[PDB]
RNA sequence: GCUUUACUGCAGGCUGUCGCUGAG
RNA sequence: GCACGGAGGCGAAGAACCAUGGAUUUCCGAAUGAGAAUCUCUAACAAUUGCUUCGCGCAAUGAGGAACCCCGAGAACUGAAACAUCUCAGUAUCGGGAGGAACAGAAAACGCAAUGUGAUGUCGUUAGUAACCGCGAGUGAACGCGAUACAGCCCAAACC
């Protein structure tokens, strides 16, 4: 069985979203919906996912831009990995 | 109008595409039939004996 | 004493006489409104079926098949042909109608195999034959010492290879002597000359 | 139908089947067209039953004339399974033969009469 | 033109297959990409 | 390596599942560190983490969970 | 390739006959 | 792994490597819930069948494979120094189907005519013999014989 989350998509633009918008970007399996991406994320990092935007990339993978609630801090969640 | 060069310009149509069945770019997307494996016309795969010399 | 069957046979020797004559006139009317392939619970010619291998048992099916009469339905040539081959009207197929029937029937019952077939009359344009088919997968047939041979893999699609009754006869394999030089052991092996 | 030239009233039929059941217990009866046919031929048949719902009709066609030129009396039953059940079979039967009735040779003999009269 | 998720995947593979043999392979093999496809000079399938 | 077959079988169905979800996370964090061009790698393990996971799964099937 | 009262045949059309087809 | 780099790792808890057996085995694909250029939409043997507890409950078929095999359809160039029958040829090619081999097979046979042989293939021969044929060009067996291998049976019906 396939896993929802593949790995954190870390790039300059990903950083800006994390520092400035409290958003975490991930490389997720392309068969995963926004909702699945949401759950998986909350469960894996114990946070509150507010919104998820997806985009099927020219790399063959799906990218997910996940925004965490003001309650959580992306910068911190990402720093532990 | 020349049937040559000047008539080559209008060729922006898509027809034969990658066949889901045999992987060749011969799936005619208007016909929904593959010119190579026959997918969309035959359950059995396309094959003829003239594809090779009679005695081989 | 004469078997009850022997009567069924006697009657069919002259299908245009007496009672059976009026039976056909009756039936055919219903037959002509029936399909190409219709399964029937009981053989119209009991003696015949049983004689061929029929048994009122599980896994044995019988069906009546309608085939058009006449020569081959042939399309005229669309390119160069020498006179000899410009033929259309008088060309007839090398497979008799009964054998076509057997095949049509068999295709309608993909899992079953043809055991044998017989005629059941004909009007001005049809020809009806009844085909006996067998379910080589139903035990009772797998366990029948008189038919279990048809369950063998070597018999998959007997009709299509002419391993049938009419199949072998149509292939000119009746005689064991003179005349069968190009027939046995197979038309194809004899270069197709009979 | 083609081998049926006279119609047997519902009631007559009942007296017939009734006699058959006692026949199987008191006398002797033959079940099945083949066994029936041999009776008419071997003369051992007193009364023969023939269904009217037989298909194909060939299985029975011969009974009538066979019985007429053998003197053996015959009667028509409407239902095939009633003949069967009556003969004591769990299945149906196309034809039956009462080979020497039993505690019914009377009623029977008279049914044969009723039919002869039924033309 | 409007491409589908499947198409996009293929074009994607092709782009990847369009990278060069890594330097390290050269050394590991003591010593060419015969599948180099230019977007203008070459033509993909479908 | 650091995780042998005997040891996987000496676990209870609940211990393998616990060990499994454990390795998956090590792996997942391994990949994150790799995704961030992280050099504190030790390639021999990110590879092992995949094999350990296979074995555990293999055993889960053998034992019936 | 084409043509025709070139040679030989082949479709097609018309027509007689048989089978389907029975009562006075 | 090919693949001889860099870093790192595995192996005496006997790895690598080989054999057999087993696990896993995405999507399309006969492709079978429905649709679709390998993706998508809301429980599925789709379709045709057999049995049937008449419920997809139990089963079958589908498609592939180097050719070989069996059943159907069936040219023309060419040869005849033209060409029409004839020949190329039942070839090329096409439709349907089986197996590991197929097909054939235990005489309504043969017919060295016999006081004889004795299922069937195949091989050698019989023989370019007999037979065909604008009796042109061409076409072309069989019985038998010598070998190979051998194997002989089951229904329908009569009587139950
Ligand atoms: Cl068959
Ligand atoms: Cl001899
Ligand atoms: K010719
Ligand atoms: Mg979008
Ligand atoms: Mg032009
Ligand atoms: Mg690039
Ligand atoms: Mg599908
Ligand atoms: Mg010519
Ligand atoms: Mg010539
Ligand atoms: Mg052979
Ligand atoms: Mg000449
Ligand atoms: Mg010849
Ligand atoms: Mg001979
Ligand atoms: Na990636
Ligand atoms: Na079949
Ligand atoms: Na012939
Ligand atoms: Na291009
Ligand atoms: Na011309
Ligand atoms: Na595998
Ligand atoms: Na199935
Ligand atoms: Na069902
Ligand atoms: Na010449
Ligand atoms: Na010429
Ligand atoms: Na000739
Ligand atoms: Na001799």
């Amino acid at each position: 069985s396939w896993d929802v989350i593949k790995h954190p998509h870390v790039t300059e633009k990903a950083m800006n979203d994390m520092d400035f918008q409290n958003k975490l970007q991930f490389a997720v399996d392309d068969r995963a919906s926004k909702g699945e991406v949401a759950d998986a994320v909350e469960e894996q990092y114990d946070v509150t996912v507010e919104q998820v935007n997806t985009q099927n990339t020219m790399d063959g993978e799906k990218k997910a831009v996940v925004r965490l609630s003001e309650d959580d801090d992306a910068q911190e969640v990402a720093s532990r990995i | 109008t020349g049937a040559g060069t000047p008539s080559q310009g209008k060729k922006n149509t898509t027809t034969h595409t990658k066949c889901r069945r045999c992987g060749e770019k011969s799936y005619h997307t208007k016909k929904k039939v593959c010119s190579s494996c026959g997918f969309g016309k035959s359950a059995k795969r396309r094959d003829y004996e003239w594809q090779s010399k009679a005695g081989e | 004493a004469r078997s009850a069957y022997s009567y069924i046979r006697e009657a069919w020797k002259r299908p245009k006489e007496g009672q059976i004559a009026e039976l056909m006139w009756h039936r055919m009317q219903e037959w002509r409104n029936e399909p190409a392939v219709v399964r029937i619970e009981r053989p119209t010619r009991l003696d015949r079926a049983r004689s061929l291998g029929y048994k009122a048992k599980q896994g044995i099916i019988v069906v009546r098949v309608a085939i058009r009469k006449g020569s081959s339905r042939r399309t005229r040539f669309n390119k160069g042909r020498r006179s000899k081959r410009m033929m259309v009207n008088r060309i007839t197929r090398k497979k008799n109608i009964q054998r076509i029937a057997e095949e049509r029937a068999n295709r309608k019952f993909p899992n079953l195999r043809v055991l044998n077939s017989y005629s059941v009359g004909e009007d001005g344009r049809h020809k009806w034959h009844e085909v006996i088919l067998i379910d080589p997968d139903h035990p009772a047939i797998k366990s029948d010492d008189q038919l279990s041979w048809i369950s063998r893999t070597r018999h998959r699609l007997r009709t299509f290879r002419g391993l049938t009754s009419a199949g072998r006869r149509c292939r000119g394999l009746r005689g064991q002597g003179k005349g069968s030089e190009k027939v046995r052991p197979s038309l194809r092996v004899n270069g197709a000359k009979a | 139908p083609v081998y049926v030239d006279f119609d047997v009233p519902a009631d007559l039929e009942d007296d017939a089947l009734e006699a058959l059941e006692v026949a199987r217990d008191t006398g002797a009866v033959k079940k099945g067209t083949n066994e029936t046919t041999k009776s008419i031929e071997r003369g051992s048949a007193e009364l023969v039953f023939v269904a009217e719902d037989v298909q194909p009709e060939e299985i029975v066609m011969h009974i009538p004339e066979l019985a007429d030129e053998k003197g053996v009396p015959f009667i028509f039953v409407e239902q095939q399974d009633d003949l069967g059940h009556a003969a004591g079979l769990e299945v149906g039967s196309a034809a039956a033969a009462v080979t020497d009735a039993g505690a019914a040779a009377t009623v029977l003999e008279e049914i044969a009469d009723k039919v002869e009269e039924l033309r | 033109g409007k491409k589908s998720k499947a198409t996009k995947k293929r074009l994607a593979k092709l782009d990847n297959q369009n990278s060069r043999v890594p330097a390290w392979v050269m050394l590991k093999t003591d010593e060419r990409n015969h599948k180099r496809r230019h977007w203008r000079r070459n033509d993909t399938d479908e | 390596t650091v995780l042998h077959v005997q040891e996987i079988r000496d676990m209870t169905p609940a211990e393998r599942e616990a060990e499994l979800d454990d390795l998956k996370t090590e792996l997942l964090n391994a990949r994150a560190v790799q995704a961030a061009g992280g050099a504190p790698e030790n390639p021999g393990r990110i590879k092992e983490l995949r094999k350990a996971i296979a074995r555990i799964k293999t055993i889960q099937g053998e034992e019936g969970d």
